[PDB]
């Protein structure tokens, strides 16, 4: 019929949105997780939009 | 006024002595001595 | 009779950021193991055993003195 | 003169002119403790040292008019173990991987040989054998197997459960045809069924009920149940606590030292469990029947070393306080109520406080 999956029930892993290693933390102003203190310098000095676009692989870009 | 379901009063006086009971506990367990059980 | 907890399945770790919780792998071997162990006990232990409720069963004991 | 505060506020301000030998504000502070130690440190409700760690608050203006007061009471003592010993068998009674011996050895210490059991008593339980004697002790195989694995406390709740009826029956059965009835299963439980105590809750004089009451009315008689406490300890703890890191020791916290089935039988039954056992179509029986904390000794005090000012107090801390109560309370028959002046007006205050401690108009 074309309507064949459904979302899964268990908890999702973190990975870095930068380097898709494993993420502690979540950015609270950006909103990427990141691996490290490097990867939050390197977020936070990111240009502009290109947050956005490390969102949009996640699927999860603000629109 | 309504008096307080779960107590029972007795009172005593010079023509002797009354307990009154709430009727939310008439048809209970406590209302069987009174002869007003479940 | 005994069981003991061990933790969380740590499949469960990003229910949250932070829970205050024991997050462990699941484990990786047979989940039933059955062992031999020969098991020696005195006769003391006995004794000990039937004159007093002991260990975990005799909680008051921890305010000591009497 | 100066009360004995007032005398320890003025030496401890004499004590300051060691090295002056801001002596205007010393002496209008001198000025002050001689109008009353209160303008110069009020007292106030008052405890022990706490030595303790607990959370304080940081802002009285963010806490809002909600706020959930948690039990952050811990003490300074901190005594740190690793998880090996204190949670992964370091522990010898706690089974476990890594602890194959308590498992076993709970189960067959406790159930399988041991003599208490009531497969293991019945065999024991005839002729001179040594379980013989509980035929006659009032207690089943099950309330023998019971008081050996319970303790002392859980025993002493189950107790609450009972009723003296070895001693109503000395009350009934009275008569010689009575023959002193006894149930033969209670038949050992002699000086239950007879003693003097019992037949001297029913006499009409009591006699012999004061003469075993004597103790307790003399105490209460000497008022030592109101009098001030005299004394009370200069510093007080919380109990020491294990730190480790895991979250299984946290829960042992938890069941150990704020232990549920004491707490409920210490303080008894909930507001819920008053109404299921009133409502109902039958009667109930609740965990505990009552609340099985003592009464406390003392009627003020009760569990608590927190101290509260008084108005007694108030007046004897000042001198002249006190000289004028005495003077005040025979100026009344000539009157003069407002006839007072006072070079502070924070004096004027305290004085409407003793006024209304004494009821006097102005």
């Amino acid at each position: 019929t074309n309507i064949e999956s459904a979302p899964s029930l268990a908890p999702m892993k973190h990975y870095c949105d930068v380097t898709g290693l494993p993420a502690p933390y979540l950015d609270p102003k950006t909103r990427l997780r990141y691996h490290n203190k490097e990867i939050f310098a390197m977020i936070r000095n990111l240009p502009q939009g290109m947050g956005e676009q490390f969102l949009e692989a996640r699927g999860a870009h603000t629109v | 006024k309504r008096p307080d379901p779960m107590m029972i009063r007795w009172v005593n006086n010079k023509m002797g002595s009354v307990v009154a009971v709430p009727e939310e506990l008439l048809g209970t367990h406590a209302g069987v001595v009174f002869g007003a059980g479940p | 009779g005994a069981c003991k907890r061990v933790g969380r399945s740590d499949a469960y770790a990003t229910e949250f950021d932070l829970e205050a919780e024991e997050y462990v792998p699941i484990p990786k071997g047979e989940v039933h193991k059955k062992k031999e162990i020969v098991q020696d006990v005195t006769l003391h232990d006995l004794d000990v055993a039937n004159a007093r409720p002991q260990g975990g069963q005799d909680i008051i004991s921890m305010m000591g003195q009497l | 003169e100066l009360s004995y505060r007032q005398r320890a506020m003025y030496q401890s301000l004499r004590n300051q002119i060691s090295i002056m030998d801001t002596l205007m504000n010393l002496v209008m502070q001198f000025r002050k403790v001689c109008n009353h130690p209160d303008l110069f440190e009020r007292a106030d409700t008052s405890s022990p040292f706490f030595c303790g760690h607990f959370a304080e608050t940081g802002s009285f203006l963010r806490e809002g008019t909600n706020v959930a007061l948690g039990y952050s009471t811990r003490s300074l003592v901190e005594y740190r173990l690793p998880r090996l010993i204190w949670c992964d068998g370091g522990r010898l009674d706690k089974p476990g991987p890594g602890n194959l011996v308590a498992g076993f050895r709970s189960k067959y210490l406790n159930h399988m040989m041991n003599i208490w059991t009531p497969e293991n008593i019945r065999s024991s339980l005839e002729g001179i054998e040594n379980f013989t004697w509980l035929r006659f002790v009032d207690t089943s195989l099950q309330e023998a197997y019971r008081a050996s694995h319970t303790d002392v406390f859980a025993r002493a709740v189950d107790l609450a459960s009972k009723q003296n009826r070895l001693g109503h029956m000395q009350i009934v059965y009275d008569e010689p045809e009575d023959k002193k009835w006894t149930p033969v299963h209670a038949l050992f439980q002699i000086c239950e069924r007879e003693n003097p105590k019992a037949v001297a809750e029913i006499t009409t004089e009591g006699v012999l009920r004061d003469l075993m009451n004597i103790a307790r009315v003399k105490y209460r008689e000497l008022g030592l149940c109101r009098l001030e406490k005299a004394a009370r300890p200069r510093a007080s703890a919380p109990p020491i606590e294990v730190v480790c890191d895991s979250r299984s020791a946290v829960i042992e916290r938890e069941n150990i030292m704020f232990h549920p089935a004491m707490r409920k039988a210490l303080f008894g039954p909930t507001p819920s469990e008053i109404k299921e056992a009133s409502f109902g179509p039958r009667p109930v029986t609740l965990y505990p029947p009552r609340a099985l904390l003592p009464a406390p000794d003392h009627d003020k005090q009760r569990f608590t070393n927190i101290t509260v000012p008084s108005m007694a107090r108030f007046v004897t801390d000042s001198g002249k306080l006190a000289k004028l109560d005495e003077l005040l309370r025979e100026l009344k028959e000539g009157g003069h109520r407002v006839l007072l002046y006072f070079q502070m007006t924070r004096m004027i205050d305290l004085m409407e406080e003793y006024l209304t401690y004494r009821n006097y108009k102005y």
